[PDB]
């Protein structure tokens, strides 16, 4: 049906109620409501039609002045058809902008608000004070800085021609210049008919300057390789700034800690069994004490316990960091039901009293089958209204409140307060007798092995105040650690915040760049932290506003997890402050997520219709979908999430269509014509998130492998979770699937793609790719490696595709296919010299990777808390030291990698 | 001092217990499904239902402002003969008023939506919590078995063609 009624509420008190079209625009609603109100009553009172704004009730149940009349009404989308008229006046920049974040972020900020909670508003004003204090002065520095802001430089870590012009110019200038040659020396050159300017990629948010030289930009390097001429525009600083507008201490409570359990709600179990609610407190993953169980009361939806818990630990014991931990089970005279998880302190410093009310998450049985889940987050469930609960109550202490004392009375504890050859065995490599060993030569560990800070960590005695207080001693004056040894300190077996906050300033000396290739990881540490406010938070938020790419990934990497019940809060709140500090990059990201929306609601519908009808049929029904102004507009003329330097222009519908998975990919063409034909594939339906951490950790190994002089010539490209079983691949162009060539046929398909002198090219391509993709599949444990989800590019490079399971989910092998070794010696029976350079990158490769073996460990470590399927524990880490045999010497190393070779060699026959 | 059948046998049993751990696996995983998807459906009402309030709202604005604007208005068309006007300002107040009754109606059948799936919420809850006892001990059985042959000394190679 097109047309819908919308009821229309007049400002003075009149109610019209007349149809309208989906499609029409806000501006043409205002004339036609204007007409029919002239013969309604009390029209002669009202102002003009540009003295009033729409207003309706959005889709995440917020009012919305609809201030952009130039939006269709299907796309404002409403609640239901209700418009309101309300006056323009009033500070509308602030209530566009809230309007806008709630959309865009996925949760409405009335959300937070609504949760009646200090610890979220503190959150919310000071972050997004310091926000939108960051992009205020953004704003007065200059152009460049500016450039340097939005349109950060893409390096990699002889001359040829190269084609300039200007903009809003047809003709352009051709001539020679060197790979050497810094930017600035072009524009030179260029000036003949320079620090006014700056190079742009034409067709693409892509500029070339600074102190480097042309072989470092990657538009270059790309364009050399091939052997090809760039394309570039002349832009003036004039032209950017268009742009770049539009009162007790708590150590003499000296009585063991206790809680009184009152009460279970809301509970669904076996009647003939009986409730049992099993309790403990924790510091990271180590017990501070003894756990202690209730009574077994029968089993009933509400049950009663009243009961104390009394625990093994006093009050002046318990570490900043405490954790309360509840699992509710059910027993027969064992079921986990439910578990729950309390912070002792809260983010004011201060020990907790009253009642409390914990809404509790289901327990999933898993391959540990532990008692309590101490990793699990402190955030209640937000399922307030049908989850299960417990009420208990934390008792009073002490007519003052009490907190945890201050980092000057902490030091204070510390101003109070042949044996080397035992402790440099243990640390330049722990049990019982060893974690006494380190803890009294604690200063020594200090003074010569910095690096074993967190070891000693793990020794210190987090259950009795006095350790505690001496660990914090040592760490505020502990030496600044490498980034690699940083990394470590996020892991969840340091939860303490003066851990937290050393290891973040250790990381703030991480470029950029080198920050990019963790961004994903650090995402998911946050998963750990247990208050909104923290540093680790802070500073992704500092690097978001610094930077518009590391923003543009955060965006996504946040927005993606958002139907997360775990994190929908703590990922908001994180969201509105980016927001709130890149108003200018929100609008980007407003026109990504409605395209998105768009390939959803496309997507579901060629699920359901091939089904019932044939492709050809589909593929033509898909098109009039997209046809519709509405659709068109919104998937056209945006910048790619997969990369925000790439501009998706023109929708091509007619090379737009669908692949034949089980969840049926939307493969998406676009066009344009000052670029060339750039792609994407919209998966919905399958988990993606597997998928990019194979593909940043591959990426990884190129970027460690180009480092040391070792190009392997793989093809590293786009992989982007958007949301709840949604994301995008880039699509790489002049590429098939093995299966498909193959439907001998390798070198045949080269050759035709490939002829005369340009095969031997494609070959070392091949070989080259050949080797990384081999040491890197079996590195990371992917099996499942066939010729339907192995691809070619016509240049001859091969990579990989669909990387469903990793780390062995059993031994992965080494792995040569037949196919690939006839293609490697150039269709011979026997070619030694070029197999054995093959050979020599494989091993090169190899040897590369266990050079940065603990940055695998400890990137992959804090991934663990994703809680991926193929990523939950030691034994899926352990998969990587045996793979690159991090306990082995170089030499055995390599040994063993030859044996592994050699066999797969043999295996290859047959 | 230490109080704690033939290999084929012990084997048999493997094969049957992976089996029935392997289904009732798939169980649990169809209604951690249903689970997870409720979850959001009942999300997603909670916050329509808020919608229809926030409607209602509004709509109730307008009435208050019916009330107050025309009461200062009104008393000049009945002095001055329009009992016309008077009954037209009437009519369509009274529309207005119709109206928010179908939208508290719309409301009305929601929150019984929402009271229906927060029960078929907590049955799947229930069903959940009556499949993870016989699924613990399924695995640990299954474990048990896959230690006893280890020990015996059985060939990796055996144990998984037993194992599915
Ligand atoms: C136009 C025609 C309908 C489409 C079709 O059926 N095709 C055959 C299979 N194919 C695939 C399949 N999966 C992926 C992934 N994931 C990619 C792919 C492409 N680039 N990248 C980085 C992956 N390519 C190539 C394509 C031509």
């Amino acid at each position: 049906n097109q047309s819908v009624v919308v009821d229309f509420l007049l400002p003075t008190g009149v109610y019209l109620n007349f149809p309208v079209s989906r499609n029409a625009n806000l501006s043409t609603i205002k004339q036609l409501l204007w007409h029919r109100a002239q013969y309604e009553p009390l029209f002669h009172m009202l102002s003009g039609p540009e003295a009033y704004v729409f207003t309706c009730i959005n889709q995440t149940a917020e009012q919305q002045e609809l201030e952009d009349e130039q939006r269709r009404l299907c796309d404002v989308q409403p609640f239901l058809p209700v418009l309101r008229l309300v006056a323009r006046e009033g500070d509308r920049v602030k209530k566009l902008i809230n309007s806008q974040i709630s959309l865009l972020i996925g949760k409405g900020l009335h959300e937070f608000d609504s949760l009646c909670d200090p610890e979220v508003n503190d959150f919310r004003a000071k972050m997004c004070q310091f926000c939108e204090e960051a992009a205020a002065r953004r704003q007065q520095l200059g152009w460049e800085a500016w450039l340097q802001y939005s349109f950060p430089l893409q390096l990699e870590p002889r001359a040829l021609l190269v084609n300039v012009k200007f903009e809003g110019s047809e003709e352009s200038f051709t001539f020679q210049v060197s790979t050497k040659d810094v930017p600035l020396a072009l524009m030179a050159c260029a000036l003949r008919k320079p620090e006014d300017y700056t190079l742009q990629v034409n067709g693409r948010h892509e500029y070339l300057y600074g102190s480097y030289p042309l072989c470092q930009f990657q538009y270059i390097c790309s364009c050399l390789h091939s052997g090809l001429t760039p394309h570039l525009t002349m832009v003036h600083s004039s032209s950017i700034l268009a742009m770049r507008d539009e009162s007790v201490s708590l150590w003499s409570l000296e009585q063991p800690f206790r809680i009184e359990l009152i009460q279970g709600s809301k509970v669904n179990a076996d009647e003939r069994m009986k409730l049992v609610v099993q309790a403990g407190l924790f510091h990271g993953n180590e017990m501070l004490c003894k756990t202690v169980s209730s009574s077994e009361v029968s089993v009933c939806s509400e049950p009663v316990w009243k009961q104390r818990l009394e625990f093994d630990i006093n009050i002046c014991d318990l570490p900043r960091m405490a954790r309360l931990c509840f699992a509710l089970y059910a027993v027969i005279e064992d079921c986990p039901i439910a578990w729950a998880n309390l912070m002792l302190f809260d983010y004011k410093d201060q020990l907790k009293t009253g009642e409390r009310c914990l809404y509790m998450w289901p327990s999933v049985p898993d391959e540990k089958g532990e008692l309590l889940n101490p990793t699990g987050t402190v955030r209640s469930n937000p399922n307030t209204d049908s989850a299960a609960a417990l009420l208990i109550c934390l008792p009073e202490v002490a007519p003052h409140p009490v907190y945890y004392p201050a980092l000057e009375k902490i030091l204070e504890l510390g101003r109070h307060s042949e044996e080397q050859l035992q402790l440099r065995e243990i640390l330049e490599r722990l049990y019982e007798h060893e974690k006494d060993l380190v803890w009294k030569l604690r200063h020594e560990v200090q003074e010569h092995f910095p690096e074993a800070l967190a070891r000693l960590l793990l020794v210190t005695k987090w259950n009795k105040h006095e350790d505690v207080a001496q660990m914090l001693y040592l760490l505020c004056s502990w030496p600044e650690l490498p980034v690699l040894s940083a990394l470590e300190l996020l892991d969840f077996s340091f939860p303490d915040c003066h851990v937290g906050s050393f290891a973040i300033k250790s990381l703030r000396k991480l470029t950029d760049d080198e920050l990019f290739q963790y961004l994903l990881q650090l995402v998911q540490v946050l998963k750990y932290e247990s208050y909104l406010d923290c540093e680790l938070t802070k500073f992704l938020l500092d690097r978001a506003l610094a930077n518009r790419k590391i923003g543009h990934f955060l965006f996504w990497h946040l927005r993606s997890e958002m139907h997360v019940p775990s994190v929908a809060l703590r990922f908001g709140l994180i969201l509105e402050a980016y927001c709130r500090g890149s108003t200018h990059h929100m609008k980007v990201l407003m026109k990504q997520g409605e395209a998105l929306s768009k390939l959803k609601a496309l997507n579901d519908f060629v699920k359901l219709s091939s089904q019932k009808t044939p492709k050809p049929q589909t593929k033509e029904l898909m098109h009039l979908c997209m046809r519709q102004e509405a659709y068109l507009e919104a998937l056209s003329h945006l910048q790619s999430p997969l990369d925000p330097s790439t501009l998706l222009a023109e929708v091509c519908v007619e090379q737009c269509t669908f692949m034949d998975s089980k969840m049926k990919p939307l493969w998406i063409m676009y066009s344009n014509e000052e670029a060339g034909s750039v792609g994407i594939i919209f998966k919905n339906g399958d988990d993606l998130r597997q998928d990019m951490l194979t593909l940043q950790m591959i990426q990884l190994m190129d970027v460690l492998w180009k480092q040391e002089g070792l190009d392997l010539r793989m093809t590293p490209y786009g992989c982007l979770p958007t949301g709840d079983r949604t994301g995008l691949i880039e699509v790489v162009l002049r590429s098939d699937t093995i299966a498909n060539i193959q439907l001998d046929a390798l070198l045949n398909w080269l050759k035709s793609k490939n002829p005369g002198e340009a095969l031997d090219r494609a070959i070392e391509e091949f070989t080259l790719s050949c080797a990384g993709y081999c040491v890197a599949t079996y590195v990371l444990g992917i099996g499942d490696r066939h010729s339907d989800n192995i691809m070619i590019r016509e240049s001859g490079q091969l990579f990989h595709i669909d990387f469903g399971h990793f780390l062995g989910n059993e031994r992965v092998p080494f792995i040569l296919t037949y196919d690939f070794v006839h293609v490697i010696q150039q269709g011979k029976t026997n070619n030694s010299e070029k197999f054995e350079r093959f050979r020599g990158y494989c091993e090169r490769a190899y040897t590369i990777l266990r050079r940065h073996g603990l940055l695998f460990l400890h990137l992959f470590a804090l991934m663990r808390a994703a809680g991926l399927p193929e990523l939950s524990c030691s034994k899926d880490i352990q998969y990587l030291k045996d793979s690159l045999a991090l306990g082995k010497t170089e030499e055995e190393a390599l040994k063993h990698f030859r044996v592994k070779f050699n066999e797969a060699l043999r295996e290859s026959w047959k | 001092q230490q109080d704690q059948d033939n290999i084929e046998a012990v084997g048999k049993k493997l094969h049957e217990y992976n089996t029935q751990f392997q289904e009732k696996s798939r169980e649990y995983d169809r209604l951690y499904e249903d689970y997870t998807r409720t979850s959001q459906e009942i999300q997603m009402k909670r916050t329509a239902i808020e919608a229809f309030n926030e409607t209602i709202k509004i709509f109730e604005e307008q009435c208050q402002t019916q009330e107050r604007y025309s009461k200062e208005y009104i008393e000049k068309f009945k002095r001055e003969g329009n009992e016309t006007e008077i009954q037209r300002i009437m009519h369509n107040y009274e529309k207005l008023k119709s109206r928010i009754s179908e939208i508290v109606d719309s409301r009305r059948r929601l929150e019984e939506d929402l009271k229906k799936q927060a029960a078929e919420y907590r049955e799947i809850d229930k069903r959940m919590n009556s499949i993870k006892p016989d699924l613990i001990q399924l695995r640990k059985t299954r474990d048990q078995y896959l230690m006893w042959l280890t020990q015996k000394g059985v060939r990796q190679k055996k144990l998984n063609e037993w194992l599915g």
